[PDB]
């Protein structure tokens, strides 16, 4: 659960 | 990674709510907006807000389990709130580039594009791009690790900004080679009736009164076209139509084809050459004086000499090439094959025949025509919005998507991910993008001003009777 996606 | 408040997400994400909802309630509210454009702006709006809601909501979420501490629960919540915003974004692309089809309509075919836009036709367009929207996106956020989605999203950004550099050397560098000057290519310049001007003009060149065809350019082989028109007279010299025909042949260059031009010239009578390059002033008094010009030219990228004629009732015979095919119509002129003297001829013919009736229409249609395709028009205006929304949508989303190509090509760069750590940075100026976007309607439309500003005094009176 991350902000947006493909943050990491 | 940089942290930003999750207050600015949220504040950012009101901010775009209460924007959006005010430009989606005007538009719905006012008559005088429901046009096709209108309506897929209403569709960005939607795709707008969307995007800035699901992050407001992602990052109150987020902050939520930050203090409850199911692995099921996330994922799911995670997957519905990205699929939301990958098809919104999806649609927020497939709304600008509707609008570029409305604008690329709107102005070479704008009758014909109002007859099958109606307002039904709108709705099934608009359904139709967001039902494949919702589905490619949940299908994009399911196979958000296949490399063909991260791909696919990256090429789609591309093709816009490929788009908005067409645009912009379009409608601001060569804003100035296809731009009709209406300041001066006017009527207004003009004194008396038009067969006042043709007779003093015909009576210029000692010559008698006919239906007058005039040709001006440069002289040369298979550009202009002047070889054609040469050839053309050639043909019709031969029959007893020609008598009631006068020619007005302007131009300098191959000096074998002004000696063709001036020996027909000394041949026949209802043929006047002239071999200097006359004033633009000169040009523009020819314009209201002939009663057809011709341009058969084999290459002509912009339809920009056929504007300036039609401005002064004069009536085109153009070849069906370039800008010369967008500008004239069936309404506005006649158009022929390139490189075809005997098909050119044919239409001196029609077009003599033509002149048997009343041309005050004609003409008429010419001037409208040519007059809607000005900066100052509401059609040329248009098409600057729809610049500036895709150059602010290309602004606002380049760094995430630059993000995503570090993030296929180079996650393990040391230096990529100096750029991909300031992640939060590029999603607040995502939303920045939905925020941008409603006053750059407001700015742009005169009647979506107005709108706004009878909702601020129904919203003084939305606190009034709501306290009373
Ligand atoms: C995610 C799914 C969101 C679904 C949104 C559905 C429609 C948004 C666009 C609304 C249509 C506006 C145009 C109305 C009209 O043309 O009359
Ligand atoms: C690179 C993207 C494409 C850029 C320019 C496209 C060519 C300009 C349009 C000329 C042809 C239009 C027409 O059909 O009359
Ligand atoms: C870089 C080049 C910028 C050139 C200026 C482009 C806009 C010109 C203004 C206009 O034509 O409307
Ligand atoms: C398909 C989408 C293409 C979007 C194009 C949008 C506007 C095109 C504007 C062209 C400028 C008018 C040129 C008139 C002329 O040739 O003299
Ligand atoms: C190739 C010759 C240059 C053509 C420039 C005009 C292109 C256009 O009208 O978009
Ligand atoms: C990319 C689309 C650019 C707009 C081109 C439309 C004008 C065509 C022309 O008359 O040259
Ligand atoms: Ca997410």
């Amino acid at each position: 659960l991350d902000p947006x996606r493909w943050g990491k | 990674q940089l942290f930003v408040s999750p207050v600015v997400f949220v504040t950012l994400g009101v901010i775009s709510l209460l924007e959006n909802i005010l430009v989606i309630v005007a538009i719905a509210k006012n008559k005088n907006l429901h046009s096709p454009m209108y309506f897929f702006i209403c569709s960005l709006a939607v795709a707008d807000m969307l995007v800035s809601v699901s992050l407001g909501f992602e990052t109150i979420v987020i902050t939520l389990l930050n203090s409850t501490d199911a692995q099921s629960f996330t994922v799911n919540i995670d997957n519905v709130i990205d699929s939301v915003i990958c098809a919104s974004l999806l649609a927020s692309i497939c709304s600008l580039l509707s609008i570029a089809v409305d604008r690329y309509f709107t102005i070479f075919y704008a009758l014909q594009y109002h007859n099958i836009m109606t307002v039904k036709r709108v709705g099934i367009i608009i359904s139709c791009i967001w039902a494949a929207c919702t589905v490619s996106g949940i299908l994009f956020i399911i196979y958000s690790d296949s490399s063909a989605v991260i791909i696919c999203l990256i090429t789609m950004f591309f093709t816009m900004l490929a788009l908005m550099a067409s645009l912009y050397v379009h409608m601001f560098l060569m804003a100035r080679l296809h731009g009709i000057d209406c300041s001066f290519w006017n009527e207004s310049y003009l004194t008396g009736s038009r067969d006042e001007r043709k007779k003093s003009l015909l009576s210029k060149f000692g010559m008698d009164e006919g239906v007058t065809f005039m040709f001006i350019g440069r002289f040369d082989r298979g550009q202009k076209g002047v070889d054609v028109l040469l050839k053309a007279i050639e043909i019709l010299s031969s029959k007893k139509e020609f008598q009631e025909m006068r020619f007005i042949i302007i131009g300098k260059g191959d000096p074998e084809l002004e000696g063709w031009a001036r020996s027909l010239e000394e041949k026949h009578g209802n043929v006047k050459v002239i071999t200097e390059m006359l004033s633009r002033e000169f040009v523009r008094e020819l314009y209201g004086s002939v009663d057809f010009v011709i341009i058969p030219s084999y290459f002509e990228p912009f339809g920009l000499v056929a504007l300036e004629a039609m401005c002064l009732g004069a009536i085109p015979i153009a070849s069906a090439v370039g800008g010369l095919r967008d500008i004239i119509t069936n309404e506005t002129g006649i158009l022929v094959k390139a490189g075809d003297p005997g098909e050119l001829a044919n239409a001196i013919l029609k077009a003599l025949e033509l002149s048997r009736s009343d041309l005050s229409k004609f003409r008429e249609n010419c001037k409208k025509r040519a007059m809607s395709f000005s900066r100052q028009g509401a059609n040329m205006k248009g098409a600057i919005t729809l610049t500036i929304l895709i150059g602010v949508f290309v602004v606002c989303w380049a760094p995430f998507f630059l993000h995503l190509i570090f993030y296929i090509s180079c996650p393990q760069n040391p230096y990529c991910v100096c750029f991909m750590s300031h992640f939060n940075l590029y999603l607040i100026l995502i939303m920045c993008n939905s925020i941008i976007n409603p006053l750059i309607y407001a700015l742009r439309s005169q009647e979506l001003r107005k709108t706004f500003k009878e909702i601020i005094c129904c919203y003084e009176f939305l606190e009034v009777l709501f306290q009373g």
